[PDB]
């Protein structure tokens, strides 16, 4: 989980 | 800012190439007059090199002074270019080459970010394979040989199901980083961000209820024969899996791809207006997936030891009650890896949308895909390390 | 339970750290004699049970010490080791896979093979995916504790890590010996240096190599040992000999004759450089740099597990025991890490992707 | 090279  | 200043040295030396393999007048025109814009910008910033320097400090004053050398250049070739010229005007570029050299060069230093790329690139792929193959691996023993006829083998199976199709994901993740574009198209956009979330809230509510589970076990053995059936353990992850569809399909409804600098992003379009919902979805998806499971997984912890405690302020035989003993400090060991593994990243997404961080500096590239990478792990590591530390599961692989 | 008779004998020591210590090592003796309930194993409790017999009479902590004949025969402590070995070997082999066909992608669809220098590359390229293409299966073999794949795929695998580790060796030896010829040599470079020289020396490389990959081909075998399989040689009677003479000639000719030539070639460039007597002159002192880190990355990547070979073979070497299977499979990545992202790899892709990667300090 |  982050992108983007 | 700095990324002005990379950008305009970019624009100088890139445009000194246009020229030496340009045909006309027209080409050569532009390119310096591009050149003679991005030199007269580029003359107004501090290097990193002379920060700590006063606009007005002898070697600032040096650092301008190539730039006036280099654009009175550019306007002597410019006038070549605009008097027919083009011989001429193409070797007055080969002086602004040596002007760069001898004056400019020695304050904007530049180094090669392929080392970090490689090291994020090997992060991603052995997170992946690790995750991927292991949790595959993993979901073939439990449906080939330990038949799925306990609660535990049905838990097992959701956390393996969650953590392959999480990894899946980071083949995509890191070509994006390499390429600095998404290559795959809207409807690989949309199957990629759903999945990513998705899989983000079935994998950490199948371990929530995996703690719940073992403390019903610990704390309730002779009424937990009722509740620990099989048709229960199936039911409650089937409800997971649909009930964490309110998350994956409004991200595949949102996730689109848009044109950004000549580049294509990857991204979710929040409703009107966007920065707020964009904000509320960071907020939701931090208390639900990250405080909500820590708070009942420390809640069965500690209720946990008391109901050990209690046996221990018993003295009747410890024999046995030890080997409950190591099931709790087991919870303990969950909940210090999913806090140690989502922390950095969860702290990194509220630092991201307060503050301005440098996106270009390597030590932010290097620290955000390490955060990114870290709940991966979390995520294809639980089911592995349980299942492979399951005596049944042991003897059936 | 074993591993119930195991947490038992533990959770015991603590309760240690006058007739409480007894009723403990009276409880960790029945443990350890149902514990014992392969012969190597079952000595590791009779020294166990001695030693707790002498602490009956009283030894405090040395049965910890003579627990380390047991523990390998902790529990998580294995399996962290075990993934941090997949995780290695599958980071080698994807970066290598995806590195090498790239490098090839670019030389043959961008650059198009035009200069000496970009076959030496091709070919280094293209022994690196070979070499990398193996690990998916020693990584398995590792984790399954035996070779499932057959004869047939052991004899594919066996083959292409001998071939490949002298066709990427000698590429990179001969790729210095090209460059040496260009900076000391350049009336004679313009005649040894064309392209038609450089796909015939590559070839010869690759058809030469044959000599150990055909062998090599015909010897790898798939053999059981305690009930589990084994991918591995079949040397002629004496085995033990042909197992040394195969031994010190990869080490001869694959170790010491490659790092003898690249470091004479080196120490030669640097002659022509200090003969020297202003950016053409300092465009030479950079391939003479480039071939000094070729051999420093060359000697540290190998030396570990041709140091290891040799122990092995010489000392009685305990295969179960954790950190030794650890540096073990650590060496034997380090030396993937030349074959497939060599310092010449690294070069060719930080100069045609200099865009992409050049960003100031 | 060292398998196995
Ligand atoms: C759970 C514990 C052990 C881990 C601590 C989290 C660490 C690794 C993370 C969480 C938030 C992160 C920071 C978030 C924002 C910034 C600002 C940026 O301009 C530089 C990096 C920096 C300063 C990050 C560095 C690493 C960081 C401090
Ligand atoms: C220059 C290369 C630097 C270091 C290589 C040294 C490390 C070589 C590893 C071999 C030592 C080793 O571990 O072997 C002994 C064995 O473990 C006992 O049982
Ligand atoms: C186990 C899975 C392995 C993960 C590997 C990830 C795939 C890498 C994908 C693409 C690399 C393409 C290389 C191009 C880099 C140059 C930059 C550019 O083209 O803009
Ligand atoms: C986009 C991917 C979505 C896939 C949805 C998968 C939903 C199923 C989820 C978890 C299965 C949990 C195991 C329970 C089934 C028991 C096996 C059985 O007896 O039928
Ligand atoms: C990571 C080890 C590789 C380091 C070698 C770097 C060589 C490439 C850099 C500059 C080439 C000279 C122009």
């Amino acid at each position: 989980y982050x992108f983007g | 800012t700095m990324a002005d200043l990379e950008d305009n040295w970019e624009t100088l030396n890139d445009n000194l190439k246009v020229i030496e393999k340009a045909d006309n007048a027209a080409q050569v025109k532009d390119a310096l007059t591009k050149m003679r814009a991005a030199a007269l910008d580029a003359q107004k910033a501090t290097p990193p090199k002379l920060e700590d320097k006063s606009p007005d400090s002898p070697e600032m004053k040096d650092f301008r002074h190539g730039f006036d050398i280099l654009v009175g250049q550019i306007d002597d070739a410019l006038k070549l270019a605009n008097e027919g010229k083009v011989k001429e005007a193409q070797a007055a570029a080969e002086q602004l080459k040596t002007t760069r050299n001898a004056y400019i060069q020695k304050y904007l230093r530049s180094a090669s970010s392929l080392a970090l790329a490689i090291a994020i690139t090997a992060l991603y792929s052995a997170v992946c394979a690790v995750g991927l193959l292991g949790n595959v691996l993993v979901m073939f023993v439990i449906v080939r040989y330990t038949k799925m006829k306990t609660a535990t083998n049905i838990y097992i199976f959701s956390l393996a199901l969650a953590g392959a199709l999480a990894t899946s994901t980071l083949p995509f993740q890191s070509a994006d980083y390499l390429m600095e574009t998404w290559p795959f198209g809207e409807l690989l956009c949309k199957a990629v961000l759903s999945i990513d979330y998705y899989s983000m809230f079935t994998s950490i509510f199948t371990l929530t209820m995996m703690c719940v589970d073992r403390y019903i076990a610990v704390c309730h053995p002779v009424k937990a024969l009722d509740f620990r059936t099989p048709a229960k353990a199936k039911l409650i992850n089937i409800c997971i899996w649909v009930l964490a569809s309110g998350v994956g399909v409004p991200i595949m409804v949102m996730a689109v791809t848009r044109p950004r600098d000549g580049a294509v992003v990857c991204m979710l379009q929040f409703p009107s207006p966007s920065w707020y919902w964009d904000t509320v979805t960071k907020i939701c998806v931090f208390l639900f997936a990250f405080v909500v499971p820590i708070l009942i997984i420390t809640v069965c912890y500690g209720l946990m030891l008391l109901r050990l405690r209690s046996v221990r302020l018993l003295s009747g035989s410890k024999e046995k009650d030890r080997s409950l003993r190591r099931i709790t400090r087991m919870v303990l060991v969950v909940v210090v890896a999913f806090v140690v593994c989502w922390a950095p990243i969860h702290i990194f997404v509220i630092v991201w949308t307060l503050v301005d961080i440098d996106r270009r500096d390597p030590l932010v590239v290097a620290a955000l895909h390490l955060c990114i990478a870290l709940g991966y792990i979390n995520s294809s590591l639980n089911p592995v390390l349980y299942a492979f530390l399951d005596k049944n599961f042991k003897r059936c692989f």
